[PDB]
């Protein structure tokens, strides 16, 4: 389906790319798994050192939309081509990071 | 859609005005279809003086000129200054409408101030286009958030990375890879970004996306700000840049090639620093890359994209990824050496990916045969490859001299 | 809009092992050494953990041969072997992080005394070799 | 409880008053340093030192064609 795109906001992060556009306020084998296990895919042997010279969480939590989320559904492969609609998202200050104050 | 009419309910109401008790619903009915027939044809023969007299209103006057015309007796008090007011009534069970009307002492009409005097119906001549356009004479129609600092600093930046000139572009990015304190912009950097590659799809700006790829480029290299909860977003756009078909507004001219083998060493980068075990960052790039590659249809700069990615990432992925599929070089040469049309943009893609393959492929032979390699070339696709990879050995032994 | 507070992987309960465990497999005391060696040959939920636990051995290694400490690296490889014979657990995800240890532990220099311990240094390279082979 | 506890944990929060007043001002001193040197270096400038523009760069003084515009209106309102 021909993908024109579509804009919400024209007011948050990215308003000059919805400005340039012109979108008027709210308007609009070698595939099995063993390949890519990183023992196959990674030079570990550089990391060989030779001569060299809880009731809060102990270790970090991780970013669940990498871990999880399947951000391959927003690569674009084919522009005019494009399988679904893509839509605008709107910001979302995650407070699991810190160096933020809120 | 349909002949609308006055309810059948408000014919039971207006008959208990005049005495009647029970008014059966086929006399109801009999009522409201030619009450409603008059309104409408007291509703269109006003409109034929709103629009005679050229007026666009619909006044009191223009019914009581077709009350005139229909021969029926006319409405009295309804050309003074007066609006549409409604009272309600709750009562106990009988719910109803009324008008309220009030009073007013009579020395208080004799006594009211009286309106200025009206003016006479004078002419009055202006030019109303000069053999062209108006003229401008007065007579003519006119014609959690971000605090201001950063809201300006993130503005600058933001537009210094548009492509006014080149050196305010040079002192922001060395501004975004520099600053210490970029934290609390970093989301709105991330969405500007992932955005803007997503508005190439409606306008093919190839220059555009290569000032984004180096603003993401600039953005990895700083050291204070970590994006390692931003990555999700940074991930697809830089992909975005590197497998989509069209990065061009004139694709033959247009070097998206270049647009390519950043994006791909921006990709390796990405999922060098930040590819963990719970992450699996780098085995769903490649996974991507592989089922783009290996799948037949791909256009050949998509294609072009998965190859620069997967020979960016290193020496063991194309052993075991680019090196099983080195006989697809004969279905490209299939469309190089002898094509039915030649005068198509296949050539110059396909040879790119000839090139890209033969140069990236020439140290990945030079480490897994002989040192000899007399007929490599033969026993490789198209014998070129083979060629490449003799070339390959001897700059390697040129590198060992050097040293 | 703030996205919600996300929770670790693991309960907070789950954390205390990771770490009574990894206290117990650095060898204060020779037992409890082993009951968390009881404990990583045999636990079938030891996978959803092995991560921070192939990252702890991994990390350990290289900032434990900047200075050649041979128990710390010692008890690591019992670690590792013990991490290896639980039959439940799927390694060969995090193997490209234990192969380069075990290399460390058998062809590299000793910082320590040279001789002396050379006896477990051999075993050092014994167990690491065993580990490899 | 490990075997079959699975209470969920979460990650410290660091509600002191005292590290957030100096997160807020060093953030703010340094988006305002990288803006101001930014700005500095991408026009004209000026130095209180003879060819001074990697330390202490001034931004150069324009005039306006109104200067009370400028001046007394207020800009956060």
């Amino acid at each position: 389906d021909t993908k024109p795109r579509v804009a919400e906001w024209r007011y948050g992060p990215a308003r000059l790319w919805y400005d340039m556009l012109g979108v008027p306020e709210d308007g609009s084998d070698l595939l099995a798994d063993e390949n890519f296990l990183m023992v196959t895919q990674l030079h570990w042997e550089d990391d060989i050192i030779w001569d060299g010279e809880p009731w809060y969480s102990i270790f970090p939590i991780d970013n669940e939309d990498l871990v999880y989320g399947r951000w391959e559904d927003n690569i674009i492969w084919d522009a005019q081509a494009m399988p679904r609609l893509l839509e605008p998202p709107v910001l979302t200050l995650d407070p699991n990071d810190e160096n933020l104050i809120l | 859609l349909s002949n609308t009419v006055l309810p059948s309910e408000s014919m039971k109401v207006v008959a208990e005005s005049m005495g009647i008790a029970q008014i059966q619903e086929e006399t109801c009915q009999l009522l409201t279809d030619e009450v409603s027939y008059r309104i409408k044809e007291i509703a269109q023969d006003a409109l034929k003086f709103m629009h005679m007299g050229k007026r666009q209103k619909l006044t009191t006057s223009d019914i009581d000129y077709a009350l005139k015309l229909k021969n029926v007796e006319p409405l009295y008090g309804f050309h003074a200054q007066e609006f549409i007011p409604f009272r309600f009534a709750s009562g106990g069970g009988r719910e109803l409408y009324f008008y309220e009307e009030k009073e007013v002492d009579l020395s208080d009409i004799i006594n009211t101030p009286l309106p200025r005097v009206p003016l006479d119906v004078c002419l009055k001549a202006h030019w109303l286009s000069i053999e062209g356009c108006q003229p401008a004479i007065p007579e003519n129609p006119p014609p959690h958030e971000l605090s201001v600092e950063q809201q300006l600093y993130y503005k600058e930046i933001t537009e210094a990375c548009v492509g006014s000139c080149e050196a305010k572009r040079a002192e922001a990015l060395q501004s975004i890879a520099t600053d210490p304190g970029l934290y609390q912009m970093l989301p709105r950097f991330s969405t500007f970004i992932s955005e803007g590659v997503r508005v190439n799809v409606v306008q093919n700006n190839l220059a555009l996306l290569i000032y984004l790829m180096r603003m993401v480029k600039a953005l990895m290299d700083n050291p204070t700000l970590y994006l390692e909860k931003y990555v999700h977003e940074l991930i697809p756009a830089v992909m975005t840049c590197i497998v989509s078909r069209q990065l061009c507004l004139r694709p033959d001219v247009d070097n998206h090639w270049a647009l390519r083998d950043f994006a791909a060493r921006l990709v390796a980068q990405i999922c060098k620093h930040f590819s963990t075990t719970t992450n699996n960052i780098q085995s769903r790039i490649t996974k991507t890359f592989t089922k783009s590659w290996v799948d037949e249809k791909t256009p050949w700069t998509t294609r072009y994209g998965s190859i620069a990615g997967l020979a960016e990432l290193g020496h063991d992925v194309i052993k075991t990824l680019i090196l099983p599929r080195l006989q697809q070089e004969g279905e490209r040469i299939r469309s190089v050496l002898d094509g039915p049309v030649l005068s198509n943009i296949d050539r110059i893609g396909a040879d790119h990916v000839q090139s890209l393959l033969l140069k990236h492929c020439a140290p990945v032979l030079a480490k897994l045969r002989p040192p000899p390699d007399n007929q490599d070339a033969y026993r490789a696709e198209f014998g070129s490859l083979g060629p490449l990879l003799c070339s390959q050995v001897v700059k390697a032994r040129a590198q060992a001299a050097l040293q | 809009r703030l996205k919600p507070r996300s929770i670790h992987e693991l309960s907070v309960e789950q954390q205390l092992y990771y770490k009574e465990i990894t206290e117990a497999c650095v060898g204060s005391c020779e037992a409890k050494r082993a009951e968390a060696l009881q404990s990583i040959a045999t636990d079938p939920g030891l996978y959803q953990m092995l991560p921070r636990f192939s990252t702890f051995i991994s990390e350990g290694v290289r900032v434990n041969v900047v200075q050649n400490n041979l128990a710390l690296l010692i008890y690591l490889m019992r670690m590792v072997k013990a991490l290896m014979d639980n039959p439940t657990l799927y390694l060969e995800k995090y193997v490209h992080e234990l192969i380069p240890a075990v290399m460390t532990c058998i062809v590299s220099r000793q910082l320590c005394l040279r001789p002396d311990v050379d006896n477990h240094w051999a075993l050092r390279d014994f167990a690491a070799r065993l580990v490899a082979q | 409880p490990h075997t079959y506890i699975k209470t969920p944990t979460y990650r410290e929060p660091v509600s002191d008053y005292q590290v957030l007043r100096e997160k807020a001002a060093s953030q703010r001193r340094d988006v305002e340093r990288a803006l101001t040197r930014f700005m500095a270096k991408t026009g004209e400038t000026q130095s209180l030192f003879k060819d001074d523009v990697s330390t202490f760069p001034l931004i150069a003084a324009r005039p306006f064609t109104i200067p009370y515009l400028t001046a007394l209106l207020p800009s956060e309102l």
